[PDB]
């Protein structure tokens, strides 16, 4: 439904037709000569003169070649540029999953799906998003038997009464156990422990 | 004898006395004494833009 | 009369918006008559930091993004002698005295074309066979 | 030509240059902005510090914004405007589209958003987390058992403090530290003011100023003398177009580095 | 035209495409691990 989504390949088109355009729509131009068509200064004088004629025609036309050259040139690096960006995103984001944020996608990726365009690719990235959210009281530690435990993997969260330990992007309570935490001194040094069994 | 365009106003600058116009760098002239009054003026180029 | 210069056919507003048409100097103008604005930067929140609270997802989504990328554009090629003599001996005679002046140009333009392949053939001849589903 | 009639009028007949030199200048123009707006435009909303600050004893108020200045800029970034220095010919500078509170702005609202939110603020909704927690995390991220942390806080927080007052003191008191954005200004200011000093050449001609050529001849040699001097300096804006192209491609690039390596290093750990 | 010439690519669509088909049955089937 929705268009003009596709404005950069639309803008590379745009700027090598303009570029062919004013390059053929320059050989109209007297550059100070007596006229713009060159069979005109043939078949209207005598040589001597005409070599004159030609040779401001030809030095005009000598500058628009160069400069459509030059332009050619910075806008083909351009390109490069952008393609060897492409190729990269491609061998990461499609072949593998990418741990490098924000590289292919909003949020944490999944995988991605190239598909052709008349000059050039389009990348569908596919990403996982939380949402849903939810306050809970957290701490550091637990202090227990004069031990201080720390969790494996995850976080200790209460709903105000009990005491849990989840996985940090997902809401999964469970009790705490000797088998998910692990020891390392005596709770007199972290800031922050509570008490709890 | 020198000719050019723009608004006149008045300016602070002290030429010293021998000096009949001034310029500030790339060669464009700023201030100017007229041969009969011998005060110094100022020149600011008059606007323009697209 | 703003910090870019003057205007004239539009209303200044106090609200501030998104920027449609921009005009410089953190102002721009969109229809709605024409009304021209200061630009929001966007909405407002204060996260409600505390030293022993936290907030936990409890569902997710999956969301389908597009990326674009060109990677290649048209190849084209340019006659010197046809270009600027168009078939004329007494002018191929007068550019014979330039200097070779155009040789360069051909050589310029076949290497752009040859990166031009070189770029397509590299971007998507990612894989050593042809699998199917 | 100056405001010249018989300038304009020979002029007339060299094509149509002067669209394609101010389509390359616009197109440069528009670059920058684009540049300035992907770099810094990272965050969806404009987060803001609380009020009380104890982030676990971490000290924050060098880069803080500080309300009392008007431009609400905090002190490393007053140092850095302080340190660097920098329509007169038919050439005009056009002001950029985002001013410096809206950068600053930008700015803080990252700044809040890392300080208090970790990284999950760059993945979607910013979620709460003090900030002790979030350094056994980053710790934890690098092989270190976040065990280490707790039980050596306060010294790492004094070490992270001494080490921003002694960068602090690096900007105070030792120049030359910022050389790139400086030759950047060094050389934009340079190229323009040769094109400008480029106008009193001679290219060959009798005099530099078209009023004495006028004033002193008929026109079957004044326009000889004209086209000289057009085609110089139709010569010189050429070389000052394609320099300025050059430049911005390069400038280009590393802007594109500098947004990778801001969405890569301040929205996550790498 | 006067000189100016146009040439083909290489590389016709249909390559292309059929690259894309390759490319994206081995992602769906093998994992990674084809890469
Ligand atoms: C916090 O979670 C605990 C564990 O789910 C809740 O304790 C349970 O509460 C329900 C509803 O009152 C009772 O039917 C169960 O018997 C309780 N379990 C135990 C082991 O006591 C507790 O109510 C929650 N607290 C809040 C404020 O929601
Ligand atoms: C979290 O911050 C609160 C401040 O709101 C701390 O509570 C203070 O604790 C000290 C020392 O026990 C008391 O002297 C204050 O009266 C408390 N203030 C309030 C408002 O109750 C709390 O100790 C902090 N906790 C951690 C782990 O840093
Ligand atoms: C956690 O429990 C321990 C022991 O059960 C508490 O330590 C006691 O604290 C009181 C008051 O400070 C002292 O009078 C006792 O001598 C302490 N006993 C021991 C064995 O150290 C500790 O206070 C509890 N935690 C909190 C936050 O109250
Ligand atoms: C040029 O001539 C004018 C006119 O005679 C001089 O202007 C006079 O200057 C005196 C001295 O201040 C005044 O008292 C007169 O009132 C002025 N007259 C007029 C008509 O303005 C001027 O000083 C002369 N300058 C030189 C360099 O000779
Ligand atoms: C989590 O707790 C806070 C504190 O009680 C709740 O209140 C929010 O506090 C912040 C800053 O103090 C405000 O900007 C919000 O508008 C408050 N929300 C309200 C009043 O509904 C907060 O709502 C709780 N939930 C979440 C998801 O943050
Ligand atoms: C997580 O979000 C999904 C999608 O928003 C929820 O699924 C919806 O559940 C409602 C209520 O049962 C249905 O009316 C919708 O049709 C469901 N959507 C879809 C796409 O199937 C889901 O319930 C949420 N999870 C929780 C725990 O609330
Ligand atoms: C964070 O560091 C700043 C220094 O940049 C501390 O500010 C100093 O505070 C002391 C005592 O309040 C004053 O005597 C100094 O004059 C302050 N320095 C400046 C430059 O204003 C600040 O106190 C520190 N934060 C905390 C919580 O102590
Ligand atoms: C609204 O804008 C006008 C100028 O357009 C200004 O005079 C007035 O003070 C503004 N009002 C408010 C509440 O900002």
């Amino acid at each position: 439904s929705t268009a003009s989504a596709l404005g950069k390949l639309q803008n590379v088109v745009n700027q090598n037709a303009q570029a062919l355009n004013t390059l053929v729509k320059q050989l109209s131009s007297n550059f100070g000569a007596i006229s713009s068509v060159l069979n005109d200064i043939l078949s209207r004088l005598d040589p001597p003169e005409a070599e004159v004629q030609i040779d401001r025609l030809i030095t005009g036309r000598l500058q628009s070649l160069q400069t459509y050259v030059t332009q050619q040139l910075i806008r083909a690096a351009e390109i490069r540029a952008s393609a060897n960006l492409a190729a990269t995103k491609m061998s990461e984001c499609v072949l593998g999953q990418s741990k490098r944020v924000d590289f292919c996608g909003k949020g944490y990726h999944l995988m991605s799906f190239p598909q052709s365009a008349p000059h050039g690719v389009v990348f569908l990235h596919v990403t996982y998003v939380p949402a849903q959210e939810k306050n809970f009281t957290t701490a550091p530690a637990i202090c227990h038997d004069g031990k201080a435990h720390f969790p494996r993997e995850g976080v200790f969260v209460s709903n105000g009464t009990h005491w849990f330990v989840t996985q940090r992007n997902f809401y999964e309570p469970q009790i705490i156990t000797t088998d998910n935490t692990f020891v390392s001194g005596n709770c007199d040094v972290v800031i922050g422990i509570v008490n709890n069994t | 004898g020198l000719t050019g365009t723009g608004v006149l106003t008045e300016s602070n600058k002290k030429f010293l006395p021998f000096q009949q116009f001034g310029r500030d760098i790339a060669d464009t002239t700023d201030a100017v004494r007229d041969p009969q009054t011998l005060e110094i003026l100022d020149i600011t180029p008059c606007s323009f833009g697209g | 009369q703003t910090r870019a210069g003057c205007l004239i056919g539009a209303e200044h507003v106090n609200n501030s918006y998104e920027c449609d048409i921009p005009i410089g100097a953190g102002i721009c103008a969109s229809y709605q008559s024409i009304i021209a604005y200061t630009m929001s930067l966007g909405a407002e929140n204060s996260v409600a930091y505390s030293n022993n609270s936290i907030a936990i997802p409890t569902n997710f989504t999956i969301s389908v993004t597009t990326e674009i990328l060109p990677v290649s554009m048209t190849k084209t090629s340019v006659d010197c002698t046809m270009y600027i003599c168009g078939d004329s001996t007494e002018c191929s005679n007068l550019l014979l005295q330039y200097g070779s002046f155009c040789t360069q140009l051909n050589r310029a333009l076949t290497g752009i074309a040859v990166e031009q392949d070189k770029n397509t053939q590299e971007v998507f001849a990612q894989v050593k066979q042809i699998y199917k589903t | 030509c100056g405001d010249s009639t018989e300038c304009s009028n020979l002029l007339l007949q060299y094509g149509s240059f002067c669209t394609q030199l101010n389509r390359a200048l616009t197109g440069i123009a528009v670059e920058q902005d684009k540049n300035t707006q992907e770099v810094f435009a990272q965050v969806k909303q404009i987060y803001k510090t609380p009020p009380i600050k104890d982030f676990g004893g971490f000290n924050f108020s060098q880069i803080l914004p500080d309300p009392s200045k008007p431009s609400k800029r905090s002190f490393i970034e007053d140092l850095l405007f302080n340190k660097v220095t920098l329509k007169f010919n038919g050439l005009t500078v056009l002001p950029p589209l985002l001013t410096d509170e809206m950068i600053a702005q930008y700015t803080s609202a990252l700044l809040a958003g890392t300080i208090t939110s970790g990284w999950t603020f760059g993945a979607g909704a910013a979620l709460q987390i003090p900030f002790a927690m979030q350094m056994a995390y980053r710790f934890n991220g690098i092989g270190v058992t976040q065990n280490v942390l707790y039980e050596n806080q306060k010294l790492i927080a004094n070490q992270f403090n001494s080490a921003i007052g002694k960068i602090q003191d690096s900007l105070s008191s030792t120049a030359s530290a910022l050389g790139k954005l400086q030759n950047v200004v060094n050389q934009n200011a340079q190229a323009l003011n040769t094109l400008v000093k480029q106008l009193s050449s001679n290219f060959g001609a009798i005099s530099s100023v078209l009023n004495d050529i006028l004033s002193r001849l008929d026109p079957p040699e004044a326009e000889v003398q004209i086209d000289r001097l057009i085609t110089g300096r139709l010569q010189s804006l050429q070389t000052y177009v394609t320099q300025q192209l050059i430049r911005a491609a390069e400038i280009r690039a590393s802007a594109n580095l500098a947004a990778t390596k801001m969405s890569e290093c301040v929205l996550g750990q790498s």
